[PDB]
């Protein structure tokens, strides 16, 4: 599996638009929000919420959770071929779905909330979760093989009041599924040392800021800590979910995260939703005591607002940013790939980027510099020995004043010229 | 208690930049999209920009070169910045909340005047009740607020105790370039000389709050 | 870039009668979603605009049922039957089917009411302002229906011109009336012991009252 290891102004990445595969009807005129794209083996899970009207508050038309195969579409280009689609009854109660694939089934764990987004109405949230299993290769049946919902006998959340899936994709190890998650911890019970917060090189930074921005506001009742939710299929007739907190090395507010096998090992990515705006991801050293050997990356960051803009590294009170994940594609050189919004303070201009810790190797702009965009989900795999990445990129449609997900399949280039 | 409150500079010199902060209460910026609308004095409403819950920003094409919209989710603040300001730019500026492409809730507005003049606090003078100001049992008493350049002034009677029969006239710019207005309250003739009436005037741009007692 | 035209700049209407405002869009306003995002907003005097109608005919929460939106394609009308006094203000149509969102030029609704007579009061300058070296004489016409009215200032018995600024309030919701302040501003020296500072009002519902001040 050989790819260019040299920085090169050449336009050697040539992405293909394969969004036609997904269930997006542009002609409907609808906003498509809350996307999820998970790929493992030859299979993928996909989800979105389709709205008539504004993306924030237009009326929900449908929530889709679908699974299928990633196949060579006929010309050595991968496409998504959806085979099994479930529309949740009561679309408005389903939030924060996360997907892990094991043994011919994709399992999606979703928060259920009749009080709104659990992150925003967190003290009133029931805490209840739903686990849905979808066959990737369905079969003619009279019951639930193709789709059924499971019983979570218990939820072991430890000292947290509430735990929740929080991010698109997880991993399997044996029969144990690990979803990216977040724990809600009462702020008064959050033990932290202000001296630890890194204000040494920052003149306007204050010691309180790191603790204060572990919540969505300085006076939030809860703080959010990222982690994993563990589901051992080979454990009782109805298994329990067990929350597993992330280590406190390079701690940031709990945010949409992702854990993925790449080249034989799990990698963890955490979105930077506050002041540590440099990309947070790296090899998982241990899963159950979750500790991530974070990359010390000096080139990739995300756009923010005025308080925590791109390239900010000084502690600050802020809850802003965008989920732009990255996929390791060569562990010998630690080269990774992702789509990043190449702007300091506005959510615009998606650029597909192949990069090292201290160097962007090569890039393709997928749209114009003025083109508004948001969430980005990248997944890479082999197709007949070719490293391919499929990136979902939320892009703004100025004609309908809405946002819609576009899919790019991008072959990583073997040769720099 | 859902409210949008706008803090602005009052006065902006031509070619310099306008900065307004909107503080939001009772709602989450992540929950609702926020838009900026301006009313030119006399003239009708115009829409400048929207900031989405995600942080996507959409702007009127005309102001795109000179206009930036930003938000702090943690401090519940939305910020509008404009550059190369000119007299046409002088307007009341509104921070609005949007549901389904409609504006459900509106800030009170902040008044922005583009001018090279200096801000100047008002001088308040009593408009005394008199036989000449009395018709039957009803009498008129008032205060004249004069010589304040920045446009917004608020006049209160008896510290907001008396709101009955109160008319505050629209301000007129004088040859001086300083605005003048009269606030008049109708009161019982019997009350005069036994009841004390004091105007309370606030001119936020000059941080002026003054009380003037009105006697016959 | 989609333009909204409101046909009546001014609409006068009696209580209990039906007011009908028109709005034309320069292009189709139907979205791909198939919803026409046409909205009607009211601005009562002194307030921020408030939402009345969205998606052409939907009444926003709280809006009484006598408010009514209709339309097709590019022609929209709002109807207010049984117009009440608290309805007076500025009405704007608005489209959010196309970015940039755009407003119409506005329509002022005025309430036709029975002729009411002004109450006229005169206020002589405070000695405090007279210490300032300026002299302001204020004339107040209170609660008159036909806005049109003439105020004449006579210093001694000489008609004066070029020294007076007038200011009129917006129609009051409660009584459908207007009020007016005519200020005469002179220098202390120019207030040359002239006696007979007088204020002559003429209004549709009168036969010409005068109110006058002897200088000391
Ligand atoms: C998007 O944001 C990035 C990041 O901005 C940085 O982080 C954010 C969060 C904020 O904190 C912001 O304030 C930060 O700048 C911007 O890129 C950054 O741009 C700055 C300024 O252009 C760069 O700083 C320079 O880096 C170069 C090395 O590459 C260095 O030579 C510069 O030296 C300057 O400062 C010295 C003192 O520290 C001073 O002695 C120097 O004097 C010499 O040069 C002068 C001319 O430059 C000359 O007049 C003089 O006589 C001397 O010869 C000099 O003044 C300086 O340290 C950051 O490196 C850069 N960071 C990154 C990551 O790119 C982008 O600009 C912004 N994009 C847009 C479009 O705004
Ligand atoms: C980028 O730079 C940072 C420094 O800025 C660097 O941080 C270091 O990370 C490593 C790995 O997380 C830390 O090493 C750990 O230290 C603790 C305490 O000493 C040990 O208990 C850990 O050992 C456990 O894990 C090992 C690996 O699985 C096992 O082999 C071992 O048996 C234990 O189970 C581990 O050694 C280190 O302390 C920090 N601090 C430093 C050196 O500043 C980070 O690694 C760098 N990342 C990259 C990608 O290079
Ligand atoms: C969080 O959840 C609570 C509980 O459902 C919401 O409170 C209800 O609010 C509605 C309208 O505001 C009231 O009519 C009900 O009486 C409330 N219920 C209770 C049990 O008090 C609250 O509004 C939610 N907040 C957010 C931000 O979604
Ligand atoms: C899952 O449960 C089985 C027994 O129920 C155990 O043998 C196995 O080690 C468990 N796996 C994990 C990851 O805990």
């Amino acid at each position: 599996n050989n790819i260019c290891l040299q920085k090169t102004s050449n336009q050697i990445l040539k992405p293909k638009l394969i969004s036609y595969t997904l269930p997006v009807v542009g002609q409907s005129g609808t906003c498509i929000t809350d996307p999820l794209l998970a790929m493992d083996e030859g299979y993928f899970a996909y989800s979105h919420l389709e709205r008539i009207g504004s993306c924030s508050r237009g009326v929900s038309k449908q929530r889709i959770i679908g699974v299928g195969e990633v196949l060579d579409r006929g010309d050595e280009v991968p496409s998504l071929f959806m085979t099994n689609v479930w529309t949740p009854p009561n679309p408005n109660t389903v939030y924060h779905c996360s997907a892990v694939y094991n043994n011919e089934f994709y399992y999606v764990l979703c928060a259920v909330s009749t009080v709104g987004d659990p992150i925003l109405n967190s003290t009133y949230w029931s805490g209840s979760l739903m686990m849905t299993r979808l066959a990737v290769k369905p079969k003619s049946n009279g019951g639930g093989y193709n789709q059924h919902q499971l019983a979570l006998r218990s939820i072991e959340k430890g000292r947290y009041d509430k735990v929740m899936p929080y991010g698109p994709s997880g991993i399997k190890q044996g029969d144990t599924l690990y979803f990216p998650a977040v724990g809600f911890l009462v702020r008064t019970e959050f033990k932290y040392n202000d001296s630890n917060c890194p204000i040494t090189k920052c003149q306007y930074s204050k010691p309180e800021n790191c603790r204060l921005s572990m919540g969505i506001r300085p006076n939030s009742h809860y703080i959010l800590r990222s982690g994993l939710l563990k589901y051992n299929l080979s454990d009782g007739e109805n298994p329990k979910v067990v929350f597993i907190e992330i280590s406190d090395q390079r701690l940031s507010i709990g945010s949409p995260s992702k854990i993925y096998d790449s080249l034989g090992q799990p990698v963890f990515y955490q979105a930077s939703f506050s002041w540590d705006t440099m990309i947070k991801f790296g090899d998982v050293l241990t899963v159950n005591p979750l500790v991530v050997n974070w990359r010390n990356n000096t080139v990739i960051s995300r756009p923010g607002q005025s308080q925590c803009p791109r390239f900010n590294t000084c502690p600050e009170i802020c809850w802003e940013g965008v989920y732009n994940d990255a996929f390791l594609i060569d562990r010998i050189n630690w080269i990774s790939a992702g789509v990043f919004l190449d702007s300091n303070q506005t959510a615009e201009n998606p650029v597909f980027t192949v990069f090292k810790d201290n160097e962007i190797l090569y890039r393709a702009q997928l749209a114009s510099e003025d083109t508004n965009a948001q969430k980005t989900i990248t997944n890479c795999f082999l197709l007949k020995n070719k490293i391919w990445c499929i990136s979902l990129v939320e892009i703004y449609d100025t004609g309908d004043n809405v946002i819609r997900p576009k899919l790019f399949a991008v072959k990583i280039p073997e040769q720099c010229t | 208690q859902v409210q949008l409150k706008e803090s602005g500079p009052g006065l902006v010199a031509p070619s310099q930049s306008l900065s307004i902060t909107c503080t939001v209460s009772g709602f989450s910026l992540t929950s609702y999209d926020i838009s900026w609308i301006r009313q030119p004095p006399g003239k009708g409403l115009e829409w400048l920009g929207v900031i989405w819950t995600g942080g996507v920003t959409n702007y009127n094409s005309a102001f795109l070169s000179r206009l930036s919209i930003s938000k702090d989710n943690s401090k519940s603040q939305v910020f509008l910045k404009m550059n190369s300001l000119q007299t046409d730019d002088t307007a009341i500026y509104y921070c609005v909340r949007e549901g389904d492409w409609f504006f459900d809730v509106w800030g009170a507005g902040t008044t922005v005047t583009v001018s090279s003049a200096s801000t100047k606090g008002p001088s308040v003078f009593p408009l005394a009740p008199s036989s000449k100001s009395t018709s039957g049992g009803t009498a008129a008493l008032g205060c004249l607020v004069k010589d304040y350049f920045p446009e917004p002034v608020t006049v209160s009677w008896n510290s907001g105790a008396l709101t009955s029969g109160v008319h505050t006239f629209p301000a007129v710019l004088q040859s001086s370039g300083l605005y003048s207005l009269s606030s008049v309250v109708t009161v019982p003739s019997s009350s005069l000389g036994t009841q004390t009436y004091i105007c309370n005037v606030n001119h936020k741009p000059s941080n002026t709050k003054v009380d003037k007692k009105v006697e016959p | 870039d989609v333009l909204m035209t409101q046909t009546p700049l001014s609409l006068p209407v009696s209580l209990g009668d039906q007011a009908s405002i028109s709005c034309r869009s320069s292009q189709s306003i139907v979205h791909s979603n198939g919803n026409t995002y046409l909205e009607w907003y009211l601005q009562k005097p002194g307030q921020s605009p408030q939402l009345l109608i969205y998606k052409v005919s939907n009444r926003f929460s709280g809006v009484p049922d006598r408010f009514s939106g209709s339309g097709s394609g590019t022609d929209f009308t709002l109807k207010i039957n049984r117009v009440e006094a608290e309805d007076l203000g500025l009405y704007y149509c608005f489209q959010a089917s196309h970015v940039p969102y755009t407003f119409g030029g506005g329509t002022k609704l005025e309430i036709k009411r029975t002729v009411a007579a002004p109450s006229v009061f005169i206020f002589p300058p405070s000695d405090e302002q007279l210490k300032s070296g300026t002299a302001s004489v204020v004339c107040l016409l209170n609660n008159f229906y036909p806005r049109e009215a003439k105020v004449q200032w006579k210093v001694d018995n000489a008609l004066q011109s070029g020294n007076s600024q007038e200011s009129v309030t917006e129609q009051d919701s409660k009584d459908s009336t207007y009020s007016l302040s005519s200020t005469l501003t002179l220098s202390k020296a120019d207030y040359e012991k002239h006696k007979l500072y007088a204020c002559e009002v003429t209004h549709q519902g009168l036969s010409s009252p005068v109110t006058k001040s002897a200088a000391a």
